[PDB]
C-alpha cells in the first residue's frame, strides 16, 4: 500500500512527507532518497498503512493538484514499483523448459571480432546506444521546459495578482452603482405619494 | 565496489551472473532484480570485493563484447548508484540553510480554483503529461526495436553461412583455376 | 452635585439615562422630566452621588459627544441650578433691609384709570408682550429647525456611505493604476531581453549552417576524389 | 388652581403674595420662589383653594396690571404647568411600539471622530448652541429695555403730575369764570 | 342789601387767592422738571457722541483688518 | 515617387485617398488596387509628384498617425517594391551562368513514380501544404483579430467619455473642497471679531448706564433737599 | 487565362517556363519576376490561350509533381489573382448610401495625442505589428526547414541509390539462382 | 426732460456717467456733482433729448438695477427737480392780495424779548432744531446701514460663490449618471437583441 | 460770504428779503429760490460784500431772532454749500486714482437674474426703499407740526394778551389794597 | 547453359562490388555528418546553459529591485 512522489520540491525533510500526505490517511514511514552527497533525488516513497487510504491519496493527487509548499510546483504521485534484490531468481525457480538448454548450449564467455555473435552484439549495442541517447534527448526537453516555466513563473504570478485586483474593483464599483441607483428610485417612490 | 548490470535475458539465474563475472576476480555477491511477482526485470547488479577487479570487470565489459546466452545479446556494466532507502534527508540538516525556515511557512495544501496557484498546478501538471508521452513514446520505440531485432535472428544467421560459404567456394574456384591453367 | 441634561429623545425613559451615565460614577437618581400628562419633555436631571464623577462625567459630555439611541440626538449636561419650591423669602428677611418698609407702604392695588400708575403699567405691560412675542419667535424658529435637521435622516447617511465607498474606490484605482505601470515597464523589459537572446542565437545558428555547408561542399569534393 | 406670578417686585414676601392675591379669593400657599442665595429668583407660585377663583383671577390680572407695591410695575400673571419629577418615566409606561424597537437597536454610548455619528452630533451641537445664543440675545434685549424704562420713570412721573396739575388749573379757572358770569346774569335781571 | 353780593365777593377773593397759589405751584414744578429735563437732555447728548466715537473706531478697526484679511487672501 | 498605402477602409474612392495625401505634395494619379468584382482591396499605391513629397509623407506618418475616415483606422505606409510582368528574365541576360547551360540538361518533366526525385518532391509538396496552412492560420487570426476591434468601437469610446467626465468633477470636487474651508476659515475670523466688538460695546454700555443712574441719583438729592 | 507559379529554382529563364509549359497547350507568355536590381523573385507568371488548357494545367501540377531542372524542387502552380491599379473605384462607382456619410463625418488629419482617437491608433498600430511580427516568424520557420532539406539533398541521393542497387541486386541474384535450378531440374 | 441719478460709486466721472447711460438714448449732458475741493457729492444729472427716451430710461432704471462699475451698488434714478436761482419772485409777480397787505403790517426786524413775538419765534425755532436732528438721525442711521452693507461684499460673494459652483457640481453629477445609465441601457439593449 | 437763508413765507420778496437783510450790509443780490411753477420753494439765497459783514449777520441771526413776516417765522440762515454742477470730477483727478483704472474694468450693466450682483442689487434697493420711506415720515411729522403751529397761531396771542392783562390788574390790586389800608390807619 | 550461367554470376560479382564501395563511402558519410551534429549540439547546450544563467541573474536584480521599492 506504498506510494511515491515525484517531482519533489527542492527544499524539503522527511517530514514534510511525514506530515503533509497525513491528510489522506495514517503515514507509518516516509522517506526522501538522498545520494552519497546529501542532494535529494526529489522523489520520495511514503509507506502507507491501509490500501484504501493508499488508493485515495493516489487519485486525489492525480485529479488534484496537492502543492506541498509555497513554491507552486504540485508533487506527481504514482504507485510505487516494488524491486527485489534478496531473493533474486534461485535456480530452482527457473522453469528449466527445453527454451533453457536451447538457451545454454555454450557457457557465458566473450565474442571473437569475426564471428556472427560479434556482428550481432554489435547491432545490439548501437540499438541500447541510441535508447540512451533518445533518453537523455528527453531528459533535456523536459529539463529546458522547467526551467522555462520556473523563469515564467513571476510574470504570471503579477498578471493574475492584476487580474484578480481589477475584477474585484469592477465588481465593487458596479455595488456602489447599484446601491446609488436604488436608493435614488426608492426615495423616488418615497415623495411621489 | 558494485556494478549495476543490464540487457539481461530472461533465463539467467543468480549462479549464471556469478559464474559469467567471477572469471574477473572473487564474487562477494551478484543478484538478479526481480519484481513483486518474481519475474525477470532484465536488470542485476554485480558486488566484487576489491574495487581494481571491479574496475576490470566494467572495462573488460565495455570495451570487449561479454555475452552470457546462445541469443547474441551483449551486457553492458555501468557503475552502480547508491540510495539508501530507509534513510531520508534528517530535519536538523535541513534547518542548516536560511532558506528552509523563510521556504517552509506556507503549510502543505491542495490550491484553491481561482488563485494563481491553482492556475500555475495546471500548467506544470501539463507539463507533467507531456513528459510521460514522451518517456512511453520512447519506450513503445525500444519495444519495436527489440521485436524486430529479435526477428532477424535466423535470418542473419542463415546470410552470414551463405556469406562464409561463397566465400571459400570462391577461393576453392580461385585456387583451382591456378591449379588447371 | 447634579447634572441638567437634555435634548433626549421621547423614547428615553430612567433605567436608560441611569445605565448611560453610570460609566463616570455611581447613581443615586436620574429622573427624566415629564408633563402633567407623563409625555416625555426631552429633559433630565441626573443627581450624582459623587460630585467629582459628576464634574468628569460634565467635560467628558462637553467636549466629548454622547448619545442615547441610534438617532443621533447628542445628550447635552449643564450643572443642575436649584430653586426652592416651598420654602421662599420669609418676611424676617426682607426687613432686614429697612427701606423694604418704605415699597410696601402703598398697599397691593389695580392702578386707576387715568393715575400715573395706570399709564406706566400700560408700558410695562406691552413690554411684556413683546418679550412673549420674541420667545415665541424663538421657539418657532428652533422647532423649524429641528424638524428640518429630522428630514436629513437618511439623505445624510447615504452621502457618507457613497463617499466612504468613492474614497474607498479612488484608492483602489490608484494602486490599481501603479501596479499596472510597474507590470508593464516589467515585461517591456522582459521583452527586450528576449529578443536581444533571441538575435544572438539566429546569429550562432547561421555560423552553425555555413559550418555544416562547408563540411558538405568539402565532403563532395573527396567523393569526386574517390 | 396654581397660578404663576411673574416679573415680582425686588422687595417681596410670602405674606405680600398671599394678602395682595388674597383679594381674588383664599391663597392657601404662594411662596415667592427663592434660590440657594435666598435672593428671589422673579417669580412666584400661588395656589388658591379653588380653581374658579384663580380663572378668574388669571382674567383680572391679565386685563388688569395688579400692581403689587409702590414700585409701579404690574406682576404678569400665567397659569402653572404641572412638571412632574416623581413618577418619571417607568418603563413598562412606555408605548414600545415599533419606534422603540427603531431607536433601541443600539445602546448609548459616545460617538467615534469621523462617523456618520460624529458628523450628525456636530450639526446638532451646532443647532443647541445657536438656540442657546438666540435666548441670551432676547434675555438681554428685554434687559435693557427694562433698564431703559426704568431710568425713565422719574421723568414720566412728574411729567404726568405737573399735566394733571395744569388740567386741575384749567378746571378750576373754567369753575371761577362759569360762576362768576352766572352771578352777574343773574343780578342783572 | 348787600348781603349776597358781600358773601359772593368774600367767596370769589377766597377762591381768587387758591387759584393765584396754585398757578404759582404750577409755575414752580414746570421750571423745575424743565430743568431736570434739560439735564437729562444734555446727557443723552454726550452719552451718545461717544458711542458714536467708540462705533467709528471699531469699524475702522474692522476696515483694516477686513483689508488685510484680504491681502492675505490674494496671496494664498 | 510611390508610396505604398494599405490598411485603409473599403469606403474611400481614389479622390478620397487622392485628397487625403495632397497635404504632402501633389498627386500625378492617386489609386487604390482593385480585384476583378470591384471592391476596393483595403490597399492601394499612389503617386506623388516630388521624390520629397513621397519622403515626407513616409516619414510624418511613420512617427505620427494619420486618419482618413470616421472609423479611427491608422494608415500604415511603406516604400513600394516595383514589380514587372511584361519583361522577365531574357536569355542573354540568363545564359551567362556557367552551370545553367549544364543545368538544363535534363528536360523539365514530372519525375517518375519510385525514382529519386518524385520521392523528394513529395517533401517538397509537405513543406509547400506546411507553409500554407500556417499563412491561412494567420490569416484567420487576425481577420478574427479585426473584428473584435470593430465590436469595441462604442464600449472604449464609452468609456473614455466617462472617465474624463470624471477626472472633471474630481477637479471640480477639489476646488469645492478648497473654497469650503477658506470661507469656514473667513467666516471664523469674522465670528471672532463681532464677538470682541459685542463685548466692549456691552461694557461701555454698562459704564455709561451707571454714570447716568449716579447722575439721577444725584438730581433726586438735590430735588429732595429743594424741597 | 494566367497562373502563377512559385518556387521556381535558382537558375530560371523565360524559355525554360514557355518550354516547361507548353506541354499543357499553347501559351502566349510566361514571366519570371524580378526584383528592381535583377535578381530573381522565387515567383512566376504564365498565360495562356485559354481555360481548358490552364485549367487542365493546373490539375497536373496540382496532384503531380513538375519538376523543370535536375534540382528535385517541384513548383506551385495556382490562379493568378488579377489586381488592377488603374480604375480603382472612383465616385460613380461607390454606392454612397448612408454607410459613407457617417464614414464621411471627419476631415482626414492627424489624431490629437492623448485622445480617443489617438488610442485607437495605437491599439490599430500595435495589431498590425504584431502581423508584421507573426508573418515573419512564419517566412522564419519556412526558411529554417527549407535550409534543412536542401542540406539533406544529396544524403537522401545516396541512401536512395543504396537501396535502389540493392534491390535490383536482389533481383537479379534470386534470377539467377532461379535460371540456375530450373535448367538443373530441366536435365 | 432730464433726470437726476443718485448713490454714485467711489469713482465716476461725466464721461463714465454719459457712456453708462447712453444706452436708453442720447444724452445732451450728464455731469457729476463736485463740492469745491474736488471730493465727489454723490449725485449726478442726467438729461436726455426728449420725454420719451427719458421715461423709457427712468422706468427701466426704476424695475431694473444699472450698476456702472464692477461695484455692486445700482444707482437710484429720479427725475429732477428744476430750481429756478435767476428769476426769484418779483413784486409784480406776486397776487398783492388782502393776504399780502395783513402779511405786510410790520416791517422785518428783530422781535423784542419778552414780546408775543419773541415767544412765537423761539417756538418754531425749537420746531426748525427738532427737524435737523431729525434729519440728522435719518442720516445716520442710512450711514450705518450702508457701512453694515458695505462689509458684506465679501461675505456674500464668497458664499454666492460657492453656492453657485456646488450647484454646477451638483448639475454636472447628474449629468454624469444620467449619461451612463442611459448607455449602460442601450448596450443592455442592444446585447439583449 | 454766502448765507442760505430759509424758512421763510412765500409771500416774501427778491425785494422784501433784500430790504429785511439790507441792515447787516450792502445788498449783492439775494434771489428766493422757486421751483418750475415758480411758487416760493420757502428759502432764499443771500451774499455780502464783506465777509465780515456776513458773518456777523449769521451771529445775529443765529443768537437772536429775525423775524421777517407779520405772521412771527423766524429767518434761519446758514452758511451757503459750493456745489457746481457742471466741473465735475476731471479724468486728469480722476485717474490719478490707482484702484480707479481697475474699477471700470467691467462694463456698465444691469446684473443678470441669479448672478450674485443682481441678488446684492436686491439689497440695495431694498435700503433704497427703506430710507426713502423714512423720508416721507419725516416730511409728513412736519407737515403736521407745522400745520399745528398754524392752528395755534391766535389762540396763543389770545392768551398772551390775558396774561399781561391779568397781571397789570393783579398790580393795579396790590397797589390799591396798600393804599386803602395806607388811609385806613391815617384815619 | 554453363557460359550463360557464368556471365551471370561475372555480372553479380561485379555488382556486389559497386554495392560494397557505395554502402562503405555512406559509412564515411553517416560518420562524419553524426558526429558533427553531436559536436554542434554540445555547443548549442553550452550556449543555452549561458543563456539561462543571465535569466536567472536578471530575475534575481529584478526581485531585488522589488523588494527595495
Amino acid at each position: 500500500a506504498s506510494l511515491t512522489v515525484r517531482n519533489l520540491p527542492q527544499y524539503v525533510s522527511n517530514e514534510l512527507l511525514e506530515e503533509a500526505f497525513s491528510v489522506f490517511g495514517q503515514v507509518e514511514r516516509a522517506v526522501v532518497i538522498v545520494d552519497d552527497r546529501g542532494r535529494p533525488s526529489g522523489k520520495g516513497i511514503v509507506e502507507f498503512s491501509g490500501k484504501p487510504a493508499a488508493r485515495k491519496a493516489l487519485d486525489r493527487c492525480s485529479e488534484g493538484s496537492f502543492l506541498l509548499t509555497t513554491f507552486p510546483r504540485p508533487v506527481t504521485v504514482e504507485p510505487m514499483d516494488q524491486l527485489d534484490d534478496e531473493e533474486g531468481l534461485p535456480e530452482k525457480l527457473v522453469i528449466k523448459n527445453q527454451q533453457f538448454h536451447k538457451e545454454r548450449e555454450q557457457p557465458p564467455r566473450f565474442a571473437q571480432p569475426g564471428s556472427f555473435e560479434y556482428e550481432y552484439a554489435m547491432r545490439w549495442k548501437a540499438l541500447i546506444e541510441m535508447e540512451k541517447q533518445q533518453q537523455d534527448q528527453v531528459d533535456r526537453n523536459i529539463k529546458e521546459a522547467r526551467e522555462k516555466l520556473e523563469m515564467e513563473m513571476e510574470a504570471a504570478r503579477h498578471e493574475h495578482q492584476v487580474m484578480l485586483m481589477r475584477q474585484d474593483l469592477m465588481r465593487r464599483q458596479e455595488e456602489l452603482r447599484r446601491m446609488e441607483e436604488l436608493h435614488n428610485q426608492e426615495v423616488q417612490k418615497r415623495k411621489q405619494l | 565496489a558494485a556494478l549495476s548490470v543490464r540487457n539481461l535475458s530472461p533465463y539467467v539465474s543468480n549462479e549464471l551472473l556469478e559464474e559469467a563475472f567471477s572469471q574477473f576476480g572473487p564474487i562477494e555477491r551478484a543478484v538478479v532484480i526481480v519484481d513483486d511477482r518474481g519475474r525477470s526485470t532484465g536488470k542485476g547488479i554485480v558486488e566484487f570485493a576489491s574495487k581494481p577487479a571491479a574496475r576490470k570487470a566494467f572495462e573488460r565489459c565495455s570495451e570487449g563484447v561479454f555475452l552470457l546466452t546462445t541469443t547474441p545479446r551483449p551486457v553492458i556494466v555501468e557503475p552502480l548508484e547508491q540510495l539508501d532507502d530507509e534513510d531520508g534527508l534528517p530535519e536538523k540538516l535541513a534547518q542548516k540553510n536560511p532558506m528552509y525556515q523563510k521556504e517552509r511557512e506556507t503549510p502543505p495544501r491542495f490550491a484553491q480554483h481561482g488563485t494563481f496557484e491553482y492556475e500555475y498546478s495546471q500548467r506544470w501538471k501539463s507539463l507533467d503529461e507531456m513528459e510521460k508521452q514522451q518517456r512511453e513514446q520512447v519506450e513503445k520505440n525500444m519495444k519495436d526495436a527489440k521485436d524486430k531485432l529479435e526477428s532477424e535472428m535466423e535470418d542473419a544467421y542463415h546470410e552470414h553461412q551463405a556469406n562464409l560459404l561463397r566465400q571459400d567456394l570462391m577461393r576453392r574456384q580461385e585456387e583451382l583455376r591456378r591449379m588447371e591453367e
